This record gives C-alpha cells, sequence and structure tokens, in this order.
C-alpha cells in the first residue's frame, strides 16, 4: 500500500501547476480518491475528490472553478490542475484513499500519502550559501569549544544540515529557520566539542536543499 | 412472455441415435476392441458417424489380475486390510453412476464428476474435430459445459458398461450480445379507474448470427459468465437484425415491435444488468436506499430508472430488491412516456400478444366506427 | 456546508492522564464522524470511524462517544506517541467534507533544576565578507529556565532592529535550550566599527555575562 | 471497452450491451465406456472379518451391474 506524490515546487501567484499521485498495492480502479491540502503550521483542509469511475468530482468552495481533478485507472494515477493560484494556496498536499470501496458517497481518508509542498511566493528559488562559524582560538584546553555552519540566504524551505554525513550527532544543534529581510530563509547548526579535538578529527556540515538541487560540504577549520 | 412461439425439439435425439446404433450385432465388441490398446480412440460407427470414445474406468483388469488373484489362492484369509479400502476406491465411482442413472431415469442433466471428470472432460474437449477457439472456450468454461450437456445410459454387455455423454458444440462465439429489460408504463392519473397501461413483450436475450438476430425469449435458459452469454439455439426465434431498431424507435416502420396493454395499476421493480427500473403507480412506497448511509431517494409515481452506483436496494412495497453490484456505464435516454399517446377511452383494455401497428390498427377501426355518427 | 468546532485549541498533559476533547457541528451528522490523529511532522492517520468504531491496529486506549451534534474523543492513559494534532471530521451527504479546527496535545514540560547558558560568539566569515555582508552570530546552549536576554552591543552602543532570534525545543535527553541570535550588516557597517558584543542576561548567571571580540 | 446499459424512459424499457456470445449450434456425441468382470460369485470362507467385508464389497459390484442390467 503505497501512494507517491510529485509535482511539487514554488510557482509564481497566477501561473498554473499540476500535482500528480500514483498508487501501488491496492486496486486503485474501485476507490475514491481525496486531494486535501494543509497550510504551513495550521490545520487540515478538504480540497477535491473523485469518484472511483471518474464521473463524480467534487471541489471545496475555496478552490471551486479553479482546480480541477482528474484520473486514470491504467496507469493508477490522480492528477489536480490548480490555476490560477492565490498566495493562501501555499500549502502541503496529500493524495489519500477513500475508506469505503465502490460507491458515490464519500466517507473518509485511510491511507495518506507523503505530501507535496507548494508555495506560490513571487520569490525565486534559490541554493544556499554556506559560511564557517570557526572555532575560537582563545578556548581553555580542556576545553568543550564551539564550531558551526551558517546556511544564508536559501528558498524556499527546508534545508536539511548533518555532521560528517551522520557520524557526529551528540551536542549537535540544528536552529529554526528565520526568514530575513530579504525574503529568503537562514539558519545555523552548531556544534560543541573537545577542545582537544581540534586540528585531530575533521569538522565538515553537509547542507542539502532539494528544491534548488543543492549539495555543500563545508569544512569547518580553526 | 414469447416462449410459446418457439418450436419444439428432442434435445437428446442424437446421444439416443448413438445408442440405437450402438446395440447392434458387434459395435460394442467393435469399441472394445478399439479401446483394447489405449483409453481413447476414434470409432467409425456403423452408421458412418466417427465419434470419440473413452475408457474411464478398468475395473474387469483390477478384479482380474489385482483383487481376486490374491483373494482365491491359498487360504482365503487375506493378510492386508488395506485393500479393502483400495477397492472401495476405484468402485464409488461405478456405484454412484449407477445410482445418478436409477434417480433420473437413465438420462442425466447436468454431467457430474462421476460421469465424466475434469482431465477427462479436457481431454475430450481437446481432441474434438473443431476450431481452436472452440477449444479454448470450451476448456475455460468447463462448468458452464457441464450444465449444457447429457450423459444417457445406453448398453451394459459384453463386461462393458457405456454410456453417450453428449456434450455442446459451441459454432457461433465472440458476436454481439445484448439483454432487453421491460416494465409496465401506465399513465399516473389520480382517477381510481381509466387507467391503461403498456408493456413491451420482447424482452430477453438477442444476439447476432449470420446476419439475423437469434432471440431468446426465456432468459432464464441462459448462463452468464463475465461478459459472455451461454443460450441454445433450440429455445431461440431468428428474427431479422431491424428488430433492434425497437429501442431507437419504437414506431419505426421497417419493423413491428411486439407490447401488451392492460389496466392492472401493479407497482414493480425489474433489476436489470447495472440498474433498475421502478414502475412505482398508486399509493406504493417506492425507495432507492445506499448500505451504508439508507434512504438516498424516494420515487415519483411512473416509470423511472436507478443506476447500480452509490445505489444498494430497491423497495417496492414490501418487496426488497438487491441490485447487481456489476461494473459499468449506465445512459438515461429522456423521452415522453409512449402511454401518453393514446386516448383512456379508445385504448384496447386488454390484448396479451399484440404489436404497435396492430394496436393501431384496431385504434383506426374503433375512430372509423365513431366517426361515423 | 456544515461548520465543525473542535473544543479545546490546545492541551497540556501528562503521561497517563485521561484527555477529553470535543467536537461539535452545525447541524445534525448523526454519525458520519471520523476522528484522525496527525503525530508531530506525520501524516494524518484515521484513528476512527462512524464516530466510536475504531480502526483496525488502533491501540484501545482511544475512545470515541457521542451523537447527534456533539462527540467526544478520550484517551484514558495519555502515552508518548499520542502527541500531536487531533481533528474531527464529518462525512455527511455529498462532500463539501469539512475538518475541525483540530485539538494539539503535548507532554507537560521537564522540572529541570537551572543550568547556566554556555555563551559563544563567532565573527562573520572571510568568504561571506567578500560578498559584502556580515554576520555576528551570538550562541546560547543548555541553559534552563526557558527565558534569556540577548543585547548587542557594537562600540559600547546598543543595537536595535537589525538581529534576529532563533531558538531551539526543549531537549529530550537534559531538558535545556540553545539560541542564536544573528546580527547582520552590510560590509560597509560592519567595517564602519571596532569592537562587537553580546551581552547575555539570565537567571544562572551572577553578572551579565558579556562576550565581546575586536575586527581582526 | 466493457458492459453498457442505456434506459429509455420513452418505452420504459433498458437493454444491456457489452455481452458476448457462445451459443450451443450443435452437439458431439462420444461413447464412455467402463470395463467391467464377471466375477465367480462365490467359495471362500466368510470366517475373516477382511474376508467378510470383500464379500460384502463384491455383493454391492454385482448388484450395481444388476441394478445396470435392470436399466432396460
Amino acid at each position: 500500500v503505497q501512494l507517491v506524490e510529485s509535482g511539487g515546487g514554488v510557482v509564481q501567484p497566477g501561473r498554473s501547476l499540476r500535482l500528480s499521485c500514483a498508487a501501488s498495492g491496492f486496486s486503485f480502479s474501485h476507490y475514491a480518491m481525496h486531494w486535501v491540502r494543509q497550510a504551513p503550521g495550521k490545520g487540515l483542509e478538504w480540497v477535491a475528490v473523485i469518484s472511483y469511475d471518474g464521473e463524480n468530482t467534487y471541489y471545496a468552495d475555496s478552490v471551486k472553478g479553479r482546480f480541477s481533478i482528474s484520473r486514470d485507472n491504467s496507469k493508477n494515477t490522480v492528477s489536480l490542475q490548480m490555476n490560477s493560484l492565490r498566495p493562501e494556496d501555499t500549502a502541503l498536499y496529500y493524495c489519500a484513499r477513500d475508506r469505503i470501496v465502490d460507491d458515490y458517497y464519500y466517507y473518509g481518508m485511510d491511507v495518506w500519502g507523503q505530501g507535496a509542498t507548494v508555495t506560490v511566493s513571487s520569490a525565486s528559488t534559490k541554493g544556499p550559501s554556506v559560511f564557517p562559524l570557526a572555532p575560537s582560538s582563545k578556548s581553555t584546553s580542556g576545553g568543550t569549544a564551539a564550531l558551526g555552519c551558517l546556511v544564508k540566504d536559501y528558498f524556499p524551505e527546508p534545508v536539511t544540515v548533518s555532521w560528517n554525513s551522520g557520524a557526529l550527532t551528540s551536542g549537535v544543534h540544528t536552529f529554526p529557520a528565520v526568514l530575513q529581510s530579504s525574503g529568503l530563509y537562514s539558519l545555523s547548526s552548531v556544534v560543541t566539542v573537545p577542545s582537544s579535538s581540534l586540528g585531530t578529527q575533521t569538522y565538515i556540515c553537509n547542507v542539502n536543499h532539494k528544491p534548488s538541487n543543492t549539495k555543500v560540504d563545508k569544512k569547518v577549520e580553526p | 412472455f414469447l416462449g410459446f412461439l418457439l418450436g419444439v425439439g428432442s434435445a437428446i435425439a442424437s446421444g439416443v441415435a448413438v445408442c440405437k446404433v450402438l446395440h447392434l450385432e458387434g459395435e460394442v465388441n467393435k469399441i472394445k476392441s478399439a479401446l483394447l490398446s489405449t483409453n481413447k480412440a476414434v470409432v467409425s460407427l456403423s452408421n458412418g458417424v466417427s465419434v470419440l470414445t473413452f475408457k474411464v474406468l478398468d475395473l474387469k483388469n483390477y478384479i482380474d489380475k489385482q483383487l481376486l488373484p490374491i483373494l482365491n489362492k491359498q487360504s482365503c484369509s487375506i493378510s492386508n486390510i488395506e485393500t479393502v479400502i483400495e477397492f472401495q476406491q476405484k468402485n464409488n465411482r461405478l456405484l454412484e453412476i449407477t445410482r445418478e442413472f436409477s434417480v433420473n431415469a437413465g438420462v442425466t442433466t447436468p454431467v457430474s464428476t462421476y460421469m465424466l471428470t475434469n482431465s477427462e472432460l479436457l481431454s475430450l474437449i481437446n481432441d474434438m474435430p473443431i476450431t481452436n477457439d472452440q477449444k479454448k472456450l470450451m476448456s475455460n468454461n468447463v462448468q458452464i459445459v457441464r450444465q449444457q450437456s447429457y450423459s444417457i445410459m445406453c448398453i451394459i454387455k459384453e463386461e462393458v458398461l457405456a454410456y453417450v455423454v453428449q456434450l455442446p458444440l459451441y459454432g457461433v462465439i465472440d458476436t454481439p450480445c445484448w439483454k432487453l429489460h421491460t416494465s409496465p408504463l401506465c399513465t399516473t392519473n389520480t382517477k381510481e379507474g381509466s387507467n391503461i397501461c403498456l408493456t413491451r413483450t420482447d424482452r430477453g436475450w438477442y444476439c447476432d448470427n449470420a446476419g439475423s438476430v437469434s432471440f431468446f425469449p426465456q432468459a432464464e435458459t441462459c448462463k452468464v459468465q463475465s461478459n459472455r452469454v451461454f443460450c441454445d439455439t433450440m429455445n431461440s426465434l431468428t428474427l431479422p437484425s431491424e428488430v433492434n431498431l425497437c429501442n431507437v424507435d419504437i414506431f419505426n416502420p421497417k419493423y413491428d415491435c411486439k407490447i401488451m396493454t392492460s389496466k392492472t395499476d401493479v407497482s414493480s421493480s425489474v433489476i436489470t444488468s447495472l440498474g433498475a427500473i421502478v414502475s412505482c403507480y398508486g399509493k406504493t412506497k417506492c425507495t432507492a436506499s445506499n448500505k451504508n448511509r439508507g434512504i438516498i431517494k424516494t420515487f415519483s409515481n411512473g416509470c423511472d430508472y436507478v443506476s447500480n452506483k452509490g445505489v444498494d436496494t430497491v423497495s417496492v412495497g414490501n418487496t426488497l430488491y438487491y441490485v447487481n453490484k456489476q461494473e459499468g456505464k449506465s445512459l438515461y435516454v429522456k423521452g415522453e412516456p409512449i402511454i401518453n399517446f393514446y386516448d383512456p377511452l379508445v385504448f384496447p383494455s386488454d390484448e396479451f400478444d399484440a404489436s404497435i401497428s396492430q394496436v393501431n390498427e384496431k385504434i383506426n377501426q374503433s375512430l372509423a366506427f365513431i366517426r361515423k355518427s | 456546508d456544515i461548520q465543525m468546532t473542535q473544543s479545546p485549541s490546545s492541551l497540556s498533559a501528562s503521561v497517563g492522564d485521561r484527555v477529553t476533547i470535543t467536537c461539535q457541528a452545525s447541524q445534525d451528522i448523526k454519525k458520519y464522524l471520523n476522528w484522525y490523529h496527525q503525530k508531530p511532522g506525520k501524516v494524518p492517520e484515521l484513528l476512527m470511524h462512524d464516530a466510536s468504531n475504531l480502526e483496525t491496529g488502533v491501540p484501545s486506549r482511544f475512545s470515541g462517544r457521542g451523537s447527534g451534534t456533539d462527540f467526544t474523543l478520550t484517551i484514558s492513559s495519555l502515552q508518548p506517541e499520542d502527541i500531536g494534532t487531533y481533528y474531527c471530521q464529518q462525512y455527511d451527504n455529498l462532500p463539501p467534507l469539512t475538518f475541525g479546527g483540530g485539538t494539539k496535545v503535548e507532554i507537560k514540560r521537564t522540572v529541570r533544576t537551572v543550568a547556566a547558558p554556555s555563551v559563544f560568539i563567532f565573527p562573520p566569515s572571510d568568504e561571506q565578507l567578500k560578498s559584502g555582508t556580515a554576520s555576528v552570530v551570538c550562541l546560547l546552549n543548555n541553559f534552563y529556565p526557558r527565558e534569556a536576554k540577548v543585547q548587542w552591543k557594537v562600540d559600547n552602543a546598543l543595537q536595535s532592529g537589525n538581529s534576529q532570534e532563533s531558538v531551539t525545543e526543549q531537549d529530550s535527553k537534559d531538558s535545556t535550550y540553545s539560541l542564536s541570535s544573528t546580527l547582520t550588516l552590510s560590509k560597509a557597517d560592519y567595517e564602519k566599527h571596532k569592537v562587537y558584543a553580546c551581552e547575555v542576561t539570565h537567571q544562572g548567571l551572577s553578572s551579565p555575562v558579556t562576550k565581546s571580540f575586536n575586527r581582526g | 471497452q466493457n458492459i453498457t446499459e442505456e434506459f429509455y424512459q420513452s418505452t420504459c424499457s433498458a437493454v444491456s450491451k457489452g455481452y458476448l456470445s457462445a451459443l450451443r449450434t450443435g452437439w458431439y456425441t462420444s461413447v464412455i465406456t467402463i470395463e467391467l468382470s464377471n466375477i465367480k460369485e462365490n467359495k471362500c470362507n466368510g470366517t475373516d472379518a477382511k474376508v467378510k467385508l470383500i464379500k460384502q464389497e463384491l455383493d454391492k459390484y454385482k448388484n450395481a451391474v444388476t441394478e445396470l442390467q435392470l436399466l432396460m
């Protein structure tokens, strides 16, 4: 049982964008398919539904006339075409399976996909620039000194930051992103390590930004 | 309703003929000598027809070379009891065949596993003088083959029991078929009487066959597997193709559609392949309901129809109907009921087997009689 | 279209407590209501349907009650993995299938006796300076109370309106917090000063601790 | 495509198209035989239980043969 969704991204207000969702593991041709969106940090919002035969489509009032739902049972896909997008449409969209099979009355969602993020902001997509927050040379001999990475000027969210490709996890703090005055995001990832370890073990942070296909490895040295 | 128009014929005439040819002096020895080598052989019968012949059970071999030698040799007391059970096997079949023939007067409708096993039936089908399409069709639907074939107990002599298994021959295959469902179509006036009812009588199955239409009025004599309709050409009329026009227009001049007139204001429900027709008249309760949400529709007086999508139950008065949950697309052809085209005072209140042209002619006669005054 | 309201918007309860949340409908939806539980950063999972019929696999501690217009979802013993958001949803005739506002469920915070923050300061890198921007980072590590003041002083002059704070959530191991205050300036404005400092005031500190550095 | 159905409210009748034909145009006869034995129906000691059971089974078999003979 699996619903894999695709087609997300960033799209300027007023333009169009089509989401697709492929199903595998069940008799897709007999289940009604829902589209349900969720704004960042807010609750769930029902978007649309299409019956098992594809001859009954229902849309929410806030997306009526703009969105259009379609299905293809020969390939087990559901497509949601959204044109004339407002900024309030920025959300994470799930495709979901209807609990009850082979009906014209729709009941609820029991199998949910992972979702596709749709951002409407007029700003473009920019990969992040990674700057090293290098350890101070005053650090005591003991001494528990600290270093890190500054992931600056990226859009949209999110970026994932690891250390030594995951080999370093203890004492790592990756802060939540902040929205800079430029309209782009920025965060910091800091690690506290024994001062006697500097100059002996290589410290590299790995920054990943999927929306821009950006993979950065930043080596931090004193 | 058109079952009386069909012609009558002998169903087992061929098997009985093969039996009467099997009673000739020397024919059972012919078959036995042919099957002396293998368990199946083609034999030219004395009537000229060549038939396939099977030896489905060999008891003389077992009795005379495996049981009696060990029994009556010396010290008739036997040392192993597994022989008793081994003989209860290979003998139950003969007893069951005898009993089936006793209860069915010697000719049994659907051919059981005791008469003919699935391996033997498939072996018989695969070695028949028919095209490969019919072989595949028969092999995939062995149950319908058993239902549509006979087994006539033929003769028992010369240490051999013989019965003729008379199998169907599916000569016509893959041509398009359609079922026609009908329901009474009455007026909806509130008066206690003067309520005329009209119905179509050509209900049943129809299949294209050699430029004509084979029509089966008794749809009960037609089996359906998935979308294949197994019917018997003997329980059928043969009509011109123009009869299909009765669906696009019932007043067409080419074909005359048989109808029925009455004055019986009875509410009914006729469940079709994908949906249900409801003739709701009088003060009767007519309801369409879903299994998970209850009643979803109340029918107004008249002839209406619902699709099987979303509707799981049709209630008419006290009768409950479960709709077929087969997948497909339904279509609603809007139109005015034909019953609104006739005068209730001049309408023939009763005619069992009539047609559009006949009713129109009687109306013309009565109107010509009335106009003279 | 029917409107659905959940009560309470959020709640904070200890592990093992009996939690009862309520859902109310605009009209009669007699039993066409589902309960979903969305764990933090996960997909919504269907907890139960028909307002009382538990879904197969759901732990028996969940119990749905109610009918007509009023329904309740009850957790007899709140568990760690029971945190998140809970949504009631009606499925009446011909969907506008509206959800509810949701109910946030979180475990109470840890006691965590007071711990003073480790304060670090990072000057802007040379690579970042080559592009015309300077970002000084003041880091507070592993302290608990949650409250702390971080102020920026450039040449002993207090700054205002050009610094951004970002704070982590309470750690699952030591129940402490971390905060980063980043001060961003232009290269010309950054080179227009001598000494940069961040001053931290916090319960675990005897005196407001100032960490400073000279450019160079 | 697949099975479709049209309901004519005009004449209050439904037609269900999309089915395929398999019509019994004729018959095929086939003789099927079972070879029997004319076992000599006696002469063993009915002292054993296994022998008595086999003798009863032989009685069943010959009575079946006799019943089949009476079907004429």
